[PDB]
């Protein structure tokens, strides 16, 4: 959904559709996001500080 | 004839409390319409035009 905003989110209906069905039958109980951090010319390149 | 190679292809089948996920053809008959008709579109026996 698109929107021009930076935080306190749109009082908007938007339903969501069903995306792709996986039928795995596991357990599950926590979970994690992954990010994607960038080296450019001004970092020395180095994942410490 | 004996000492000839033969290759052999051993197919394993089992059942887990896992949804099947391998299953076999099925068929189609042909559609009619406007007649008090019986089918089966994979939730219900209804019977109707
Ligand atoms: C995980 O699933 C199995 C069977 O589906 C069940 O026996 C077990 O208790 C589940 N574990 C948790 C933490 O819910």
């Amino acid at each position: 959904t698109p929107i021009n905003l930076v935080r306190d989110l749109p009082q908007g209906f938007s339903a969501l559709e069903p995306l792709v069905d996986l039928p795995i039958g596991i357990n599950i109980t926590r979970f994690q996001t992954l990010l994607a951090l960038h080296r450019s010319y001004l970092t020395p390149g180095d994942s410490s500080s | 004839v004996g000492y000839q190679p033969y290759r052999v292809v051993v197919l394993s089948f089992e059942l887990l409390h896992a949804p099947a996920t391998v299953c076999g053809p099925k068929k189609s008959t042909n559609l009619v319409k406007n007649k008090c008709v019986n089918f089966n579109f994979n939730g219900l026996t209804g019977t109707g035009v």
